[PDB]
RNA sequence: UCCACACAAUCCAUAGCAGGCUAGGGUGCAC
RNA sequence: GCCCUGAAAAUGGAUGGCGCUCAAGCGUGUUACCUAUACUCUACCGUCAGGGUGCCCUGACGAGUAGGCAGGCGUGGAGGUCGUGACGAAGCCAGACGUAAGGUCGGGUCGAACGGCCUCUAGUGCAGAUCUUGGUGGUAGUAGCAAAUA
RNA sequence: AGAACUGGCGAUGCGGGAUGAACCGAACGUAGAGUUAAGGUGCCGGAAUACACGCUCAUCAGACACCACAAAAGGUGUUAG
């Protein structure tokens, strides 16, 4: 002001713009690799089966899946591998969200939940083969090569991610 | 407000401008001061002999003066330089004099916290009795 | 490099508002003067400013 | 020799000046030449070189040869300062095209990408580096210098 | 103890000599001091006495200089080694002073080791001897303060006392 | 071997200088490098001027006058980590634990089963052969410099003789484990062979 | 014929992990721009991957200290891989253009 | 006194990720 | 061209070294790389352009002894102004910055005094001068304490 | 030794050249990222055991300038013209 030096004062909320160029990678990045976005499933190991929803990148390969186990519950990866291939569920994620929170049918649902995607697969690797579908799991990486199938397909698999992930959270506190 | 103060510990030197020849002899003082004769590496200016004392080292107009808390620093003699600082709040830290007594304080450091200026004076506090 | 640009940089500016200003009346009369140049025309009251602004040399007995 | 660099306003190296077409500065360019390569840019890399390198007048400071400071700015009396326009007329090197090259002064380049900008300092065209007049090479050297 | 350097130990514990500006080389009794620390009263004793009559070396480690060489090493082998019965004299002495305490005390015969024995220079006392061409050289002597402390707590204390790292997350 | 551990090198007709490159860069690597057939090792050009360049360090080696180093080092393993030293940094630590990594043995060392290896276009044939002023070997060196070299190939000989006759026996033994492919097989699978990387 | 031999070549530093209990050895992550093929990673790996430290400028310790890594295994399996440093880097050089 | 050894500081089910139970030749073992 | 021959020197071998010889030589062309504080760019400090409201902004230039000039830091004391003190000055470790001269506080010592600001002045800032004086380490547990033999 | 004309050193860092006031590149506030000069790419030592070819076999030889030597005579049926 005045005199007399000369301190502040605060402030804040601007800028700008853009729009066209907002969008661009926002479905895509997809485009250059294939395949859907998450949640992933188990096609391999066993025949009839499973999913998780792919919540990191630590890197690519090092990969962190997740659901509920508030108290004594189920667990959980860091993981390099084991065995996981995509299904035909899309977000505006790649692969981001996570910590292993979740709870509250969240196991249970995700259960119903692949009984579908993987009733879609089985007759898919009946026509291609399931033996060979192990190693494919196996790999992790991933991606390129093939990306595919149906599946048939979304809206109930996008509310369970689009949960697991705001689940994945938590916030209150605790000491155990 | 300001990130600014990660700029001031980022950009530095803090090489210390040291004497130098000074670890060898204890006498040569640890103060700086320039190097006269030619035949000097330092006074050639390059790196690795230590930088010299410019202006250029400067930091920024605004980072100056601050503590790494990003709080400017007024040294309070009393009650009454709090006043002046009650005002500032979130702007100003106040550090409380080395001459003060631990009595004075006391009143100092307890209106303080009435005035929301906890900055170094609780340190200061619990340093001189608890 | 160099030269025309260091020439210039090697001089110097330009006036200079007076050394020690004894009046006080002086110090605020000289900044009411490039005050005055600078909202309107006029260039006398910009020239006067410099010409108080240096001492025995520039001001003038008439 | 350094005086006459003054003169044509190479003040660093990576600095350029236009010239324009005849024997006076060809044969001042001569005392000039072992500081130089040059040569014609075509009407393109030219417009590749304003739109990088190119600085606002005194009255102002620096400000660049960027979009909107030429269409709005730029002072002209000869004719028409926009971007398409000022190009072409200085290329023509018609009339008062010596006031247009009366740049705002000198084009500060950068250094060559590569080094294929830097051939042999040491050789001409002729020895086989980077020195004398090339009209070709010095659209290739320009390319470079952004 | 005294008024002092670095106790660091128990009064209940302890017993403390101290010898104030004595004349004897401050290097001979350094030697000494640092090759009887941790050991007995009685040990030390016969430690000595020994020393005096040329049974035992006492180690110099540090302090060189044409020192006789090992006649034997006694404690470990080492090329250095006097019995320098003066300043061995001195801390007998010293020993029997703490002793002394420690009996008062009514510390035990059975009682532990030497924790703590320094030595300091004190000041180095002045004096003078001409010499010839009409220049002066200096004879000085050097007071030397040694300090003892003697702890109820070397074998005990070792074991209870058993004491220092741990953890780990709050 | 290319590898992070193995780490057993071929010296048979090497090129003493090439070997020693690759081997200096390796031990900056960080490898423990068994240099193994010492011997066998040859540098090229007439050995008479070889011989010249080493008997002034010999005659170097008579003397200061002091004891305690300078050396010439007689032998094949010897002239090898010699050749290091100049190789790597001598003056620093990092240098020093490079060349403490060297190990060269004459012949082979204690059992080496496991084979010795070539280097990428590292041997003397093909790297002569326009050609050849004449070539030497760290065996032909050595004779004349004295003898730990009368001993290694001694050995040589004996350990030389002693394999032989194992990769004789080996060799049979494994054709005879082997012929599997003399035909069988088909079976659709060799199809499936030539699809299967095919695609 | 080949194998690699080749420089391309660039590549990002993740992040460098200095990390025990005192257990725990020293971690480094590169991300290589696109690179190794997949198959040029897999039949390999032993990758050394050599950035030259240098002045960028200004002065930054321009020392004659060129490294080298290897790549230890992938985690990526195409992309990042995992790597470890043995030297002495210079100054929290994380981030930094990766190469031959 | 010290040798050898524990402990910790330095082709199938399919949970629900992962495993890893149990119905029905390749290679590690004190050799 | 090459090359040998001409071609001999003193403490020990080198082209910087190892020392490769269809080259790791040398010459002819040529591809790709590497590489400075350079050059470009980002952020920002001074000067000068200048603008604008004790303050903010644009862009250019910007190593430095002798040396000139200009702004600032610190000292003992005076006066006035703002105060500070029975746990002050002072000390040593540290803690925060100011490129920087310095700066501020804390540990835990200490047991009476001390800052700021303005204005002034001066027994006013040191590593050194075979500099002064005092104190202290290595030299050392070293030379000497030896020629009437008592 | 003593002039002229000029650049540098002095008073000019940094990069190259084994080291090295005045040789080359380069004129330097800070800090970073990028890319380059000079000059270099078997190892030490970035970065090629690069590509087309030709000579040389003495360890010539790894050298702009430099306390980098080598001549007259040059053989010569060495290779080439």
């Amino acid at each position: 002001m005045s005199a007399q030096k000369a301190p502040k004062w605060y402030p804040s909320e601007d800028v700008a713009a853009l729009k066209k160029t907002r969008k661009a990678a926002r479905p895509q990045k997809l485009r250059a690799s294939l395949v859907p976005g998450t949640v992933l499933i188990l096609l391999a190991g066993r025949f009839r089966g499973k999913r998780v929803v792919y919540l990191k990148h630590l890197e690519d390969n090092t990969l962190l899946i997740s659901g509920p186990f508030k108290v004594n519950g189920v667990p959980l990866r860091r993981v390099n591998a084991r065995y996981v291939i995509a299904t035909s569920t899309k977000v505006s994620v790649e692969g981001v969200n996570v910590e292993k929170f979740n709870v509250e049918y969240f196991a249970k649902e995700k259960l119903t939940k692949k009984e579908k995607k993987e009733a879609n697969l089985f007759p898919e690797q009946q026509n291609k083969e399931i033996k060979a579908e192990r190693v494919e799991d196996q790999k992790v990486v991933d991606k390129a090569l093939i990306a595919e199938i149906k599946k048939t397909p979304l809206l109930k698999q996008y509310l369970s991610a689009s949960f697991s992930l705001k689940n994945g959270d938590k916030p209150h506190m605790l000491k155990f | 407000m300001a990130s600014l103060p990660h700029p001031k510990i980022v950009k530095k030197h803090t090489k210390k401008f040291k004497r130098h020849h000074s670890d060898r002899y204890h006498r040569v003082a640890e103060n700086w001061r320039k190097q006269k004769g030619i035949d000097s590496v330092v006074r050639r200016r390059f790196r690795g002999n230590i930088s010299q004392p410019k202006i250029g080292y400067g930091s920024n107009k605004k980072t100056k003066f601050l503590s790494p808390s990003g709080h400017k620093t007024f040294l309070v003699a009393n009650v009454k330089d709090l006043e002046t600082l009650t005002m500032h709040t979130k702007t100003y830290a106040a550090e409380i004099a080395h001459n003060i007594s631990a009595k004075n304080r006391v009143v100092i450091l307890a209106r303080a916290k009435a005035l929301g200026i906890k900055v170094t004076n609780p340190k200061g506090r619990l340093a001189l009795e608890a | 490099m160099g030269i025309d640009h260091t020439s210039k940089q090697h001089k110097r500016s330009g006036h200079r508002t007076a050394p020690k200003s004894d009046n006080v009346y002086l110090k605020l009369l000289v900044k009411l003067y490039t005050f005055l140049a600078r909202r309107t025309d006029a260039p006398f009251n910009k020239v006067v400013l410099k010409a108080l602004f240096l001492s025995k040399i520039n001001r003038p007995p008439v | 020799p350094r005086k006459v660099l003054q003169l044509l306003r190479l003040t660093r190296i990576n600095s350029g000046t236009f010239v324009k077409v005849t024997k006076a500065t060809l044969e001042l360019l001569k005392l000039i030449e072992p500081y130089v390569a040059y040569g014609y840019p075509s009407y393109s890399t030219i417009r590749q070189l304003v739109y990088k390198r190119g600085f606002g007048k005194i009255n102002k400071q620096r400000v660049p040869l960027s979009d909107n400071a030429i269409i709005e700015a730029n002072l002209g009396k000869y004719g028409i300062l926009s971007i398409d326009d000022l190009i072409h007329e200085i290329i023509t090197v018609g009339p008062h095209f010596k006031q247009a090259n009366n740049f705002l002064w000198p084009f500060k380049l950068s250094n060559p990408s590569g080094g294929w900008g830097v051939p042999r300092k040491f050789k001409h065209f002729i020895q086989g580096g980077s020195f004398g007049n090339r009209e070709e090479f010095i659209n290739k050297l320009v390319k470079s210098m952004n | 103890m005294a008024r002092y350097g670095a106790t660091s130990t128990n009064p209940a514990k302890s017993a403390s000599a101290r010898g104030s500006y004595l004349r004897v080389s401050f290097k001979n009794t350094r030697e000494t001091a640092q090759a009887i620390n941790g050991w007995e009263l009685t040990k030390a004793q016969k430690y000595l006495e020994q020393v005096l009559d040329h049974q035992r070396a006492i180690p110099f480690r540090r302090f060189n200089s044409s020192i006789g060489r090992t006649a034997q090493g006694k404690e470990f082998g080492v090329t250095k080694a006097r019995w320098p019965a003066k300043s061995v004299k001195f801390v007998q002495g010293l020993l029997q002073n703490a002793a002394a305490n420690a009996e008062a005390k009514g510390l035990d015969a059975t009682k532990l080791y030497v924790s703590h024995i320094q030595v300091n220079q004190a000041p180095k006392q002045r004096r003078r001897t001409y010499r010839a061409h009409g220049r002066i050289n200096k004879y000085e002597s050097s007071p030397s303060h040694i300090e003892l402390v003697v702890t109820e707590k070397e074998e005990a204390v070792a074991k209870a006392a058993e004491k220092k790292v741990v953890r780990l997350t709050s | 071997m290319s590898v992070e551990p193995v780490v057993v090198i071929d010296g048979k007709g090497h090129l003493v200088g090439r070997l020693a490159s690759v081997v200096a860069k390796q031990l900056l690597n960080g490898q423990k490098i068994v240099v193994v057939r010492a011997e066998e090792l040859n540098i090229s050009g007439e050995f008479f001027r070889n011989k010249l360049k080493y008997h002034d360090f010999l005659r170097k080696a008579t003397a200061f006058n002091k004891t305690r180093g300078p050396f010439h080092f007689r032998a094949p393993s010897r002239i090898f980590y010699k050749a290091l030293r100049g190789m790597v940094s001598h003056k620093t630590a990092r240098g020093k634990a490079a060349l403490e990594r060297l190990k060269v043995f004459e012949g082979i060392p204690p059992p080496y089963d496991k084979k010795k290896r070539v280097v990428v276009p590292q041997a003397l044939r093909v790297l002569r052969l326009k050609p050849g002023r004449k070539y030497t070997t760290l065996g032909k060196l050595s004779t004349s410099v004295g003898w730990k070299y009368e001993d290694v190939v001694a050995k040589l000989e004996a350990k030389r003789k002693v394999s032989s006759a194992e990769y004789y026996a080996k060799k049979r033994a494994f054709t005879k484990k082997v012929a599997s492919a003399n035909a069988t097989a088909a079976e659709s699978d060799v199809a499936k062979q030539l699809a299967a990387l095919g695609y | 014929m080949a194998e690699s031999h080749r420089l391309y070549v660039k590549g990002k530093h993740l992040s460098y992990q200095r990390s025990k209990r005192v257990n725990n050895p020293n971690v480094s992550l590169i991300k290589i721009e696109g690179v190794a093929t997949p198959q040029d990673a897999q039949f390999y790996l032993g990758k050394r991957i050599a950035y030259v430290y240098r002045a960028s400028k200004e002065v930054r310790g321009s020392k004659i200290r060129v490294m080298w890594g290897k790549v230890t295994r992938t985690h990526g399996n195409s992309g990042v891989v995992r790597a470890t440093f043995r030297n002495n880097l210079p100054a929290k050089t994380f981030g930094a253009s990766v190469r031959i």
